[PDB]
């Protein structure tokens, strides 16, 4: 009687599928279906994650049911129907049917699966989906992935006067991205790990949710997600203090790069082809009158590509400093800054040899990016 | 290969 | 005395690639393989060699010195893939290596004792012939799909390719299925059967399936231990062949049906993939429930749950289906191996030709009369 039952769009169905098998990242991982007021719901958690999306069906009879993740989005990604009816039909199983094919798959009960916590937020506040996915991508590359670190496995989320922040580090380098918020929230700072990191940037980005706007409530161990209202992601915090990187961002620089963004990566990735893993530097000799990008691989050989200056935006390269400057980077860092911004200028600021370079973007003023050289 | 003054690492 | 050379960037990209494809094994990293560069009268040869091929390739390019040298295949390949210019200069400096000189930019890759570099092995021909490339890349693609990957049956670890009065086959095999395909030849060849190992009948094809080759011919050379590829002049791969006897293949070729299928191939083929979702590693099985008004394809999978799809007599050719039988069968096959022929040949239609359940079917294109099909059946 009390049986699920419903009619829904087949490209709506496996985008949720697709975002619920991602954060369960399998054969044991189970997707709740819950059909109510008009719409689907389709949970799906962890231990340190849980995912609720709901989306617009024909509800044809209300109920609740679970079923293999893997198997649900296996299947249903290979159905050609426009529309998909959905029916649970209890010992047969969820029944998944287009026009000439049926998919029984067994249920589990929904007993065994796990409301969502309950939080009591101490700060809340919205912003857009556009600010919030710039953060979180101009700060995701440069987590540590080193496990013992704790602290540092994920993306330092924390208020500044106005602004909303996002910090990350490894140690060999700082990304810092932020945003004005219009209300006064109180201070907080709040690690959030790596995974949910990336799982809640995937959502934001999508065509349907980027123009919106994502709601953020937190306490000292959760932080909850409401992206355009019907996608709510509940996520632990990582037990830790983050540095204080504040002392880190070099104050006073003694030159200054302006160079086109995209012929810099492509020739830092050209010339690092060369190199050898636990080796990986590219020597930047720069001059007013060329930089000349060049590295070695024991071994292997060597590789050089010399840019000339130019005014020219497709070109550009310029560099005001009468004394020259070689110094040396791991290419990688090097790539993962340029890379995660779209601009047609990339501004580096240097010191010496052994000091940070400052790098940013000149129509970007909220994105800053400290890079740590090596030595060459 | 010098890092950032983080102290647990550096 | 040394190479010096100006080549077209797009066209050393392409002989790298399948330089780089060649040589890959088993265990055996990609950063050990060496590339051997001759340039000779207007010409760069490039040549790859390991324990089972040696491919050659020749291009065309300015020769401005005489010369050879080997450095790495990878780093080469990794090299030119990311230059931009529409040609590069290509010089042996002797001690700091080869040079690659673009516009911009500059690699030098170290060279290796270029007299340890071996030559081609030099072949002694007990049969050798032409046909085209279509003619060939077609037998390769119906067989190399069920070559066995079992090692303790080595001998059907590759193609068998043989003469049977002017046809020229390829036949494989692995104890669950069995594919054929042949093409006339103008010329009596004398009669031979050889086994070229898996490996060697994937990289021969991409070879003859490249654009600048698929419409012109193939010159192959044997005898019983090795096999030359001579593919539009320029490229030649040598192979070692399998020591060994192919089975009597013939005899397993059903003479007699008692029902057949007609069903419209794309259709068929999508609906058992779909079917196939349901099942599980080491019970993948479809159920092909047949009759006169309907197929239903079937599948279980232990706690996973169970699938089927229903197909209905139609003469309309994008959903057809006509199985001229009074009689129903309810028979089960590997879908992988139904999948795999399905996909060997462009055919709007397919015909399977049924005795028991337990009997083995045998699979035709209609327009397509030099390609055989057989595949047996698992218990449902």
């Amino acid at each position: 009687h009390h049986m699920l039952k419903l009619i829904v769009e087949t490209k709506t169905l496996v985008q949720s599928l697709g975002f619920a098998s991602s954060v369960v990242e399998p054969e044991y991982a189970n997707i709740k279906l819950s059909a109510q007021d008009g719409n689907l719901e389709l949970s799906s958690t962890n231990m340190d994650l849980y995912l609720s999306q709901k989306i617009a069906v024909q509800v044809v009879s209300e109920g609740e049911c679970t079923v293999s993740t893997k198997t649900l989005n296996d299947i249903v990604r290979k159905l050609p129907d426009s529309e998909l009816t959905l029916t649970d039909l209890g010992t047969t199983g969820l029944e998944i049917k287009g026009k000439n094919c049926k998919f029984n798959l067994f249920t589990l009960p929904v007993s065994s699966f796990p409301a969502m916590d309950s939080i009591n937020p101490e700060a809340s506040f919205k912003i857009s989906c556009t600010d919030f996915a710039k953060i979180i991508e101009s700060t995701k590359f440069s987590i540590s992935l080193d496990e013992t670190r704790y602290n540092l496995n994920g993306v330092y989320l924390h208020i500044k006067d106005k602004e909303f922040c996002s910090a990350s580090t490894d140690g060999h380098r700082l990304s810092i991205s932020w945003v004005t918020l219009e209300k006064q929230i109180k201070n907080f700072g709040v690690i959030l790990p790596q995974k949910s990191a990336e799982e809640i940037l995937k959502i934001v980005k999508d065509p349907k949710n980027i123009n919106e706007d994502i709601e953020i409530l937190l306490n000292s161990n959760k932080i909850k997600f409401i992206c355009n209202e019907n996608t709510i992601m509940l996520s632990k915090l990582i037990d830790g203090t983050f540095p204080d990187y504040s002392t880190f961002i070099p104050e006073s620089s003694s030159s200054k790069l302006v160079i086109n963004r995209k012929m810099f990566a492509d020739s830092i990735e050209r010339i690092a082809i060369i190199t050898v893993e636990k080796f990986r530097a590219v020597k930047l000799s720069l001059s007013r009158e060329t930089l000349e990008i060049s590295a070695v691989g024991e071994a292997r050989g060597n590789a050089k590509e010399v840019i000339n200056s130019s005014q020219d935006k497709e070109s550009f390269y310029e560099y005001n400093s009468d004394e020259s400057l070689a110094i040396g980077f791991n290419p990688q860092y090097l790539e993962d800054v340029l890379k995660a911004v779209k601009s047609d200028l990339v501004e580096l600021y240097f010191s010496d040899v052994s000091a940070p370079v400052l790098i940013k973007f000149p129509e970007n003023p909220k994105d800053i990016f400290i890079v740590l050289p090596v030595k060459v | 290969v010098p890092t950032l003054p983080l102290v647990p690492x550096g």
